[PDB]
RNA sequence: CGGUUGAUCGUUUUAACAA
RNA sequence: CGGUUGAUCGUUUUAACAA
């Protein structure tokens, strides 16, 4: 077979719940600087045409990254419109997809041992229930 | 509202790539400052930024807010644009014509990328915005910066501009330079084309085969300058004609100084690469290793004339009616210099 | 791994009860629909998104060109009618295989979760909780 | 915006006087619901409200809107709109053209005001719209009421209405029934103006003068019902015509039952006051002081024959390319109505 | 039935035409007040369901009179619904048409910012 | 006149009616029409705007002899109407075939008359 | 001569003045009851085309009226369009323009003896100073 | 009376420095603007606003038809090229008159104040302070 | 200098129907597949500066051309900048120009949402 | 074939330049073009949207005589064109004054012929 | 164009500006 | 239509939704 494919699970979500978990990483990040050892990557540096954009957290001597998409297909529910987010945690060239809730451990483990940004609000689906 | 965008969608939709597919949306930038005691003082309120809609583009909103503002007519206005794409035939029409109505305002347009830009009809319509009074000019880097700055919701983060921005500038101006058929006021000329200046000026024509016939192109006609030197400009506006590689073309330079070793180098390895693409250089001053290696690459290098000055104040001079008059000592610098070129060639 | 798999939540609840659907162009007919999935699945060259029906959970099949580092099929000829696919991936630092099939009339069919540094994440996890 | 508008706008741009000159923009509140397991349930972020622009309508915005929104296509919609003024000829050709390609989607509109009810160009494109498959109303109290409770950021205030609401409501309803060209079923003919019921339905006809000759005017043909009775109703919506003080107009009305005591004095007067307009009233029952006054006032209270039965079956039925068929016992009624009325009068 | 009709000549024209005819006019007898002496008549002021509306330029002893049309069954892109403009020169009883450049001559004459001209209404682009 | 030369010379007619309509019933409502009068018929000249309307005497507020008639030879119609124009009484007469709703047509000359013509003098 | 004028002093405001204005009004009136007495007359109660708003604030057996216009000729600065509020006060067809210095003081003397709803903040001018 | 006008702060301030100016359409050009002043001066039936250069008031010359419940003058022909301006009016309970003047051409010119139930809002003011 | 020359017969179009056109075209050789045989030749692919786009439908052992322009002087509202339609059929250097029912025809004898059909871009309105 | 002779019958043909500008440079420029060449000269029907273009030859990629000519006579402009159109080979020819752009034109006419013939015969 | 409004598409066009 | 983008006017169109 010609093609070859790659797998990602993404959690879709809304455009206020990005706007929202963009603009706390961004005023915890310069303002309030209790997350400043953060990365945020801006929109335009991937090879993958849609990834608008990319939060490197450095958790000793790996790092998880939070990757945001747009322009992905249609969802289920009405607000679904082609958003959506993954998380993933890695150490050179290993990689391993992280649930939310373990990412937000994984978060308040290191640094955290306006609202302060979490994962699970962001990826939990509130359309669903 | 004054300056409330995400990053993202400013980094997504100013990027300056000539040709950019995904971008079906216009964002419009619009700032006003109004003249007080003969000195210009910013209008803080009076700014902000607007987007398109599905038949409803942002300049038509400007013009429903200049509406509204209901500013003062006896008064003077500067108004300063940063958008995305070049405006198109509708909007540049209804832009003249406002601008013709009202005599108190003036318009500065900085676009990102040029809409359209091989399309006569926008040339046209851009050629009758520009007549109409308003000025247009490339977004280059600094204008980038303080939008950045002024309109981005940017909460203090620096600004990381994208890969090619330069480049991008730089070929955006060449296109919008003969888009707007400029031309050089005589003592520019005067000044620059004299064999007897820390600025170097080339014109550039282009000529096509047909039945061992050379038959001009009407657009690809024009001269540009520095901001890398103007010979890596002109080498970057270049791909963007997409010449067929079935024909023959020729390129004649009308360049002021002798191009540089890195100038030269590359002109070499791009007509190297390009083998049906002629090269005629014809120089006026000298600025010898690297002319040499240009010359057996395959261009021809030779010296100006009285017959080339002539045909450069009749096709890149605003003249306006005044017939060329030569400069004195121009016959004996001329023959000195092409006894030298061809003693040294 | 095999305890990890059938005693965590996760696992479990992506592996007992799910079932997948195809929302590619959810406002246009479902012909084009059909010839535009079909199309997808046979040039590689475009994404194609399986969503659960319950939760906002869905399998984006990404072109491997857009990833630039580096089994899986989704493959048409095994049998008229449907599509069947395979994607092997790390999910909480352990090898998973998803498995799914739906037919190219409904758009719509059955998916589920098999099994089939490595002592860095195990660490980073215990130290985790 | 779900409901975000203040209450000073609404009562400015919601007033439903016919003839309104200073509202200059128009308001549109949309809401959507969505038909699931056999019932329509309501889709609450698919609401808000929306206002015009210089040159674009809140038709095209709400457009826009419904294209971002990517409805599911295998689903059934019901659209509601209430808006200030009636669509444009542009608005309602491009809904018409919408909903022609999108059967999924069906669109109910209440409106507040008629938009240029006397303009012909104005009435085929609403009745255009009306034949794409859009249901066109007035707006009555209760909608207001709703828009109030449910668009306005009233704080919980109460709802204060404006004096001749009503009034103007009723006229507007039946300027539309004009200019939509209703018709009754067969059905409701037959089971009203039989003369052997609590509603009163009523035709008219217009007539005017030309060198002792009478000419139909091909728009004032109509008919209209109970909502006050069906004549005060009727007496309303006359005024809005401008009918001229120089000519003569002769105005027959097809009643079913007598007038009312208050409604037969509110017609001799209005009659009285008004020496250019004459009254022709054919009834077919009878619900005979108030009448006898009405006679005596000048106008010509007559009884149904076999003749008017056939032209309001031709005229204000709905036949379909179906011959009238008289009912039993229509010859012997009629006869001893006329009887009866020619011993009373 | 065909025994009795009436003749005019009609110009057809755009409705945004009518509309600025029918500012510029309104603008010019009300706010400047240089064509203050005009009159202008509404749809029902009327018989004929088709005049849109009439203005009246008084000359003297004489009067010049511009109707306007809705209702026209010919339309401009063919809609079936046009508009149109007519000139009449009327002095007591007697009555003639006036093609648009002896109107504007006229009114030049008596009378006279963007004008009110009757060129502008009335010549076409849409055939020419 | 200039103006009557230039809108004189190979001028053919043309009825518009229910364009966006099919032709048959187009000549349909075009006899009918022409038969009770009641309604408005057009005939524009081709190359230029210039429109004869044909409206009924009840819609004018007050009041001259012109005819359309048909029935004098069958498949065509006949169009006579005197008007004055420019202070000259000018009769345009024309047909048209019923079959296709086109043909030809022209205007012909047949106190207050040299008032206008003064006037007009006037305004040079 | 047959030409009859009235005469009114109006403070020219800017729209989001007027805005903040009605809206805490509305709020102490309704909401939190502290004035519970006023009466908020709506748009259209007034034989002057222009007349916004009027409300109406009852001082022991006399009245304050505050009334806010639209469309009103533009003002010098560049956010006076044309709203205006004008305060005044009356007792049984006598009626005087009161400063709004002294109409604070009345409304605090008698009701208050979200921010508290002063005419003193709506009138200030912020664009000439 | 006078006491009160010669003492109190806000009848100083608009009658010691106070100079007067038309601004009506300032969008559009000079002699629109005053042909449109000339036509609200002569016909009556329209607002015409007269505003302070230094703050915002203003005021206002209202029909007296859009009044409903009832000295003054706007006149031309006491001198040409000049409107006068003569206003009556009950300010802080006292009886004041506004007197001014603006050219025809400027549309600018001067205005200033002057001296020329009553006991129950004196009453008032005492129990104000 | 006038010794060599080139005729065709171009319709003059609107630029929206040349936008239709060349969407529903791409759309059915990209999305429905249903005329993936057909080629499309952009704008700097041809010599003639006045060329806008050409679309290739083979026929066989021939083919039809249909291309479209701008720069024309002549213009739809007198612009001087008009779009133009002309239709060739080719075949192995021998060309001829066809009327837009023929390729139509042509068209729906070898193959065959709305289908891009000729009439509909060539016809017009504008004079009728 | 109905196609020729619906567009061969009273059809004069007319110049389409520089509409928005003035006559006087409108024939200069259509002069000097007709001169020089090396731009397109356009010729519209007046009853249609068909137009006549005329095209310099350097701008096809490859390669039948053709002209347009106003020495012959002063004040006017001749052209002669053939072209194939559906299989058979007609030539148009005509004239337009230089004075007003205007004039008259017409098309009479003169293996792979007999295939368009066979193909178009058999998509009937 | 304050007209018993015949209706110019008037900040009379705006969610937060005093949370 | 992921094309070394020739550019459909893609929530890739939005200030606060976790203040
Ligand atoms: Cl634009
Ligand atoms: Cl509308
Ligand atoms: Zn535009
Ligand atoms: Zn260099
Ligand atoms: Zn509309
Ligand atoms: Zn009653």
């Amino acid at each position: 077979m010609e093609n070859r494919w790659q797998v990602m699970i993404v959690w879709q979500v809304d455009r206020m719940r990005i706007n929202t978990w963009k603009r706390l990483v961004k005023h915890h990040m310069y303002i309030s600087r209790k997350a400043k050892d953060w990365f945020y990557r801006h929109h335009y540096e991937s090879t993958n045409p849609k990834i608008s954009s990319e939060v490197h957290i450095p958790l000793g001597d790996a790092k998880l990254v939070i990757t945001t998409y747009w322009g992905l297909h249609t969802g289920e529910r009405d607000w679904h419109l082609g958003q959506g987010v993954s998380i993933e945690w890695r150490k050179k060239r290993y990689s391993t997809q992280v649930d939310p809730d373990l990412a937000d451990q994984l978060i308040h483990l290191h640094y955290f041992d306006p609202p302060l940004p979490s994962v699970r609000k962001l990826t939990e689906d509130r359309w669903n229930k | 509202g004054p300056g409330h965008m995400d990053p993202d969608t400013f980094s997504y939709n100013f990027n300056n790539r000539p040709i950019l597919s995904r971008r079906n949306t216009v964002w419009l930038c619009y700032e006003v400052e109004r003249l007080d005691n003969g000195t210009w003082v910013k209008m803080d309120q009076h700014r902000g930024q607007v987007y398109s809609e599905l038949k409803y583009h942002p300049e038509m909103r400007f013009l429903s807010l200049v509406s509204k503002w209901k500013l003062h007519r006896d008064q003077e206005y500067e108004v300063t644009w940063y958008i995305s794409w070049s405006p198109c035939t509708k909007c540049a029409r209804d832009m003249a014509t406002f601008l013709q109505e009202n005599t108190h305002v003036t318009l500065t347009i900085f676009v990102a990328r040029l809409y359209y830009f091989w399309d006569p009809d926008y040339q046209e319509a851009l050629r009758s915005l520009a007549q109409a009074g308003a000025t247009i000019k490339i977004m280059n880097y600094d204008e980038f910066q303080h939008c950045w700055s002024k309109f981005v919701y940017s909460q203090g983060a620096p600004f990381q501009p994208w890969d090619g921005l330069d480049e991008y500038s730089q070929a955006l101006s060449g296109m919008l330079g003969e888009i707007l058929r400029h031309s050089m006021d005589p003592p520019t000329f005067t000044f620059n084309f004299n064999n007897e200046r820390h600025e170097t000026y080339l014109c550039y024509e282009v000529e096509r085969m047909h039945n061992d016939t050379w038959v001009k192109l009407n657009q690809r006609r024009g001269f540009l300058a520095n901001q890398r030197h103007a010979e890596l400009c002109f080498l970057d506006v270049i791909p963007f004609w997409k010449l067929d590689l079935d024909q023959d073309y020729r390129v004649t330079c009308f360049t002021s100084w002798s191009p540089c070793f890195s100038c030269a180098q590359e002109m070499a390895k791009f007509i190297s690469k390009n083998k049906h693409v002629s090269l005629c250089i014809k120089t006026a001053r000298i600025y010898q290793e690297g002319l040499r290696t240009l010359a057996e690459a395959g261009a021809k290098i030779s010296i100006m004339t009285y017959s080339e000055f002539k045909h450069c104040w009749d096709t890149f001079v605003d003249h306006q009616g005044a017939p060329f008059q030569p400069w004195d000592g121009l016959d004996e610098h001329s023959q000195d210099l092409s006894g030298r070129l061809r003693a040294i060639l | 791994q095999r305890s990890k798999f059938e005693n965590e939540e996760f696992f479990r609840k992506l592996s007992r009860e799910c079932e997948i659907k195809y929302t590619g162009f959810r406002d246009r007919p479902h012909e084009e629909r059909q010839a535009r999935f079909q199309n997808a699945c046979r040039d590689g060259r475009s994404e194609i998104a399986f969503v659960a029906t319950g939760t906002n959970l869905s399998l984006q099949f990404f072109p491997a060109s857009w990833q630039g580092e580096q089994r899986e099929y989704v493959d048409l000829e095994r049998e008229a009618g449907k599509v069947y696919l395979k994607a092997p991936m790390i999910l909480n630092g352990v090898c998973v295989i998803w498995k799914g099939w739906i037919d190219l009339q409904r758009l719509d069919g059955m998916g589920c979760l098999e099994f089939d540094a490595q002592q860095a994440f195990e660490e980073a996890r215990r130290r985790t909780r």
